[PDB]
């Protein structure tokens, strides 16, 4: 409560060099993000808290319960800064410091270790990171792989005739109609 | 989010949300089923092959200059030269203004993998030719690979014996001077910045729209509880929720429109990869303006980028038939 | 070999599971988005009728009478939406019904995944399910390659086919099976200098 | 106006500004619909000339 502009939101420390008469600061929508101290010259600015959502990462339920957090592009040094309910929550607040944190261009998953060897994969993570549910099993988070590099010797006198051939029969399926609906 | 965009740093709106429920539930679902599909484009304009080959060191493409379209090694990317100026001409405090929960989800493949699958094309169609989109791939040389294209048009192998060197040295000059036409101007591209300024603008309009008052007497929530009742507060403050909430499902029915329209353009560049550069296609004037060669596929920011090598008959001259 | 896959696993069939699962459930949360409020005092409508004075009684079933008057447009036009791509798809699908089943398709991978020779369609609900036979090349070997050749001093060229050698003369063969034959006027046609 | 004093009028005529602007949204609506058909159309058109 700054001179009548109520809100909520942590309070920071801001460079933002205001004008002897202006006091606040707002953004595109019109929103204060920026206030100086009526108390003194010093000049705050408003952030929320830690956000963006989680999106875990786990197996089904038929498998074990393990999982795998996510946390939106946030640099997390400073997640454990920001968890002070570790006693209030069992293995949720424990994930500030849980398996191997590896950090991505999409914010840091933590619950797993990443592998070397390039396979295919299972459950798009992002940013170039895809996980499966493998080895004693656990977690592992790596890079795709459209498969091995083959590479062909290319020359202007090499060509490759086929011998041989199979008849493969694939299904592709496609819908034709959707139920009829009154209402 | 349901909630960072309306009840965000509150709690008194977050309970008065919760009893109307399966609204924003559907909100989550419908740009969900977007992301999806926004992978299922790229996987499919590019990833139709099971290997991904790379050219060898020897650089000697059937005598015909393909240095410009071939990614240099000594380059930090593996990355071809015009996809530098690609990249270039294509422009994106953009996102640190969006604490409202508009966080932009950075896509599964990165921008090397979809070079990197790039590239796999050109050492597709270059090395293995027209038969690499059909399982096992077969190593083709440049040159003399012109005498069955051109073999699918009426016209003899001999164009391309009796009249080789001529023939040969035309397809160089008209290769590298496009070079300097994509530097001529931004009128070229205008079909992929379009994509970017729509879909970056209706984030804008969505974010200035929270504004509005929406018929409330306040445009901010904190404010509206401390200068009335508390019985009648109810009814202000839902008049404001719903306007928010009406808002959003206008933004979502607007990319339904536009998820349904790059579909098209996702399933007939899904073709001239699988039609026309991987065979001489024969829909006319769907890939060559005339009789068709081949194609020379590229990568650009949300888009792809194709350079149709077609072929346009040149002067001519009148005769007496029976 | 067809069963078994058919069998193999539950996403077979997912891509008309979906349209069964996408236009019932969204049924289900048309039916349950009726127990919100909308800011009224009651979900159920006869109380309200049954407490409030008819003088006011009418601004809060005003409240209510347009929450499920724009909870019941957005499922059209969610609906008008899904019948665009279905509209979308039985074309394409009465296009392979054309073309495909018809003849064949000289398009490349469209009627197979790679070279095509036929299809079949099978009648499944709320779509249907192309048997897509396809043909697809197996193992190969290695040749040498020359696209000429000059014998009397001038050129003479095949009517149809390459000149490949393995080592003991040119043979000609096509694009998709190694099918050799020796040279013989028939057909070779004379065709320029060879120079 | 003629009839209803201005004090409570701007939520009696408040109902009345939402029941038309409902119905725009609407009708722009069914021609973003429309339109998509017709392009679907103009491509089947400029693809047989
Ligand atoms: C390359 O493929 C040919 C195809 O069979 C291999 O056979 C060699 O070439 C011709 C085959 O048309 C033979 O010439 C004729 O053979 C018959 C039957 O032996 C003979 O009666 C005739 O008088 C005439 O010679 C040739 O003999 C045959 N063998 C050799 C050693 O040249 C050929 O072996 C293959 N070369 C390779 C794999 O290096
Ligand atoms: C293509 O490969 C198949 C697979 O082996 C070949 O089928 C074999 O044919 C021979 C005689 O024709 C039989 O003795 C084998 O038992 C067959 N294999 C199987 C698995 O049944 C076929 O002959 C090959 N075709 C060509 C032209 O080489
Ligand atoms: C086709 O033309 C290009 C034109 O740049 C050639 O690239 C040049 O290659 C020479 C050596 O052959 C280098 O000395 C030059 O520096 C290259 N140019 C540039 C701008 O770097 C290319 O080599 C030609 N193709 C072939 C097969 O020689
Ligand atoms: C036979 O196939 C090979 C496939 O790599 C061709 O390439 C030769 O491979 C061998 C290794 O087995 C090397 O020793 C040769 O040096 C490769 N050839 C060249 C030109 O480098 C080979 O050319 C094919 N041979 C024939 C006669 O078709
Ligand atoms: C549950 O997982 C097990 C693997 O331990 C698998 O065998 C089983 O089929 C799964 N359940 C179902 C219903 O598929
Ligand atoms: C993330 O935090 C680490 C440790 O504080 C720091 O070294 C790194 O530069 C940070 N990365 C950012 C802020 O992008
Ligand atoms: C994994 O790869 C890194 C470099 O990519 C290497 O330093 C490390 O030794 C490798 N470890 C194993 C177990 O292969
Ligand atoms: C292939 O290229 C190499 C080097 O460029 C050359 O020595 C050889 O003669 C070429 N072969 C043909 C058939 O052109």
């Amino acid at each position: 409560n700054f001179n009548g502009l109520k809100g909520t939101g942590v309070l920071t420390e801001s460079n933002k060099k205001f004008l002897p008469f202006q006091q606040f600061g707002r953004d595109i929508a019109d929103t204060t993000d920026a206030v100086r101290d009526p108390q003194t010259l010093e000049i705050l600015d408003i952030t929320p808290c830690s956000f963006g959502g989680v999106s875990v990462i786990t197996p089904g339920t038929n498998t074990s319960n393990q999982v795998a957090v996510l946390y939106q592009g946030v640099n997390c040094t400073e997640v454990p800064v920001a968890i002070h309910a570790d006693q209030l929550t069992p293995t949720w607040r424990v994930y500030s410091t849980g398996s191997n944190v590896f950090q991505t261009r999409a914010g840091c998953l933590i619950g797993a270790e990443y592998v070397n060897n390039s396979y295919e994969c299972d459950i798009p993570i992002g940013a170039g990171i895809c996980a499966s549910y493998q080895t004693s099993q656990s977690i592992i988070a790596y890079t795709m792989s459209l498969g091995a590099e083959n590479s062909v010797a290319y020359s202007n006198n090499s060509i490759a005739i086929p011998t041989n051939f199979t008849i493969s029969v694939t299904t592709e399926i496609l819908p034709v109609s959707m139920t009829k609906t009154s209402v | 989010d349901c909630t960072m965009y309306i009840c965000g740093d509150s709690t008194e709106c977050s309970n008065l949300l919760l009893q109307y429920g399966s609204f924003c539930t559907q909100l989550k679902r419908a740009l969900t089923g977007i992301a999806v599909e926004q992978d299922k484009n790229t996987q499919e304009v590019f990833a139709q092959v099971k290997q991904i080959y790379k050219t060898p060191p020897i650089k000697y493409f059937g005598g015909f200059n393909f240095s410009q379209i071939l990614p240099d090694p000594s380059k930090p990317s593996k990355r071809s030269f015009i996809e530098d100026l690609l990249f270039n001409k294509v422009t994106l405090l953009i996102c640190a203004q969006k604490f409202k929960g508009l966080t932009v989800l950075p896509p599964l493949l990165t921008d090397e993998m979809i070079a990197q699958y790039t590239s796999a094309l050109l050492a597709g169609t270059i090395t293995s030719g027209w038969t690499f989109g059909a399982g096992a791939a077969l190593q083709i040389p440049f040159a003399m690979q012109m005498a069955y294209r051109f073999n699918g048009i009426g016209v003899t192998q001999n164009v391309l014996y009796e009249n080789q060197k001529l023939i040969a040295n035309q397809f160089n000059s008209a290769i590298g001077k496009i070079q300097d036409s994509l530097s001529s101007t931004a009128s070229a591209l205008g079909k992929l910045q379009d994509v970017v300024n729509h879909n970056a603008q209706a984030l804008n309009t969505l974010v200035k729209q929270l504004s509005s008052k929406f018929g409330a007497i306040s445009s901010v929530l904190n404010d509206i509880f401390s200068r009335l009742d508390k019985v009648e507060a109810e009814v202000q403050i839902d008049r404001l929720i719903t306007g928010r909430l009406q808002s959003l499902q206008t933004y979502v029915t607007q990319q339904l429109i536009r998820a349904a329209e790059i579909r098209a353009s996702a399933n007939l560049a899904a073709t001239k990869m699988s039609e026309c550069v991987l065979g001489q296609s024969k829909r006319v004037d769907f890939c060559g303006k005339g009789y068709h060669l081949m194609s020379f596929p590229q990568s650009a920011p949300h888009g792809v980028v194709f350079l149709h090598v077609t072929y346009v008959p040149a002067q001519e001259k009148n005769f007496t038939t029976a | 070999k067809i069963q078994d896959s058919l069998s193999s696993t539950a996403s077979a069939l997912g891509k008309l599971q979906d349209v069964v699962n996408h236009n019932a459930q969204a049924l289900n949360t048309l039916v349950k988005q009726l127990s919100s409020k909308f800011g009224a005092i009651s979900s159920v409508l006869n109380d309200i009728f049954s407490r409030l004075d008819k003088v006011e009684a009418e601004v809060q079933i005003d409240r209510l009478i347009t929450g499920r008057l724009q909870s019941l447009q957005t499922y059209v036009t969610q609906q008008l939406i899904r019948a665009a791509e279905i509209r979308a798809s039985a074309n394409l699908a009465a296009t392979k019904m054309s073309e495909c089943v018809l003849g064949q398709s000289k398009r490349v991978d469209f009627c197979g995944k790679g070279y095509h020779l036929m299809s079949f369609p099978q009648s499944a609900p709320h779509g249907v399910v192309f048997l897509h036979v396809t043909y697809v090349p197996a193992q190969e070997k290695n040749f040498t390659t020359a696209p000429a050749i000059c014998h009397d001093g001038k050129a003479h060229f095949p009517r149809e086919g390459v000149f490949v050698s393995n080592g003991t003369h040119w043979f000609v063969t096509q694009r998709n099976f190694y099918e050799p034959q020796i040279i013989t006027t028939d057909n070779t046609f004379v065709s320029g200098n060879c120079d």
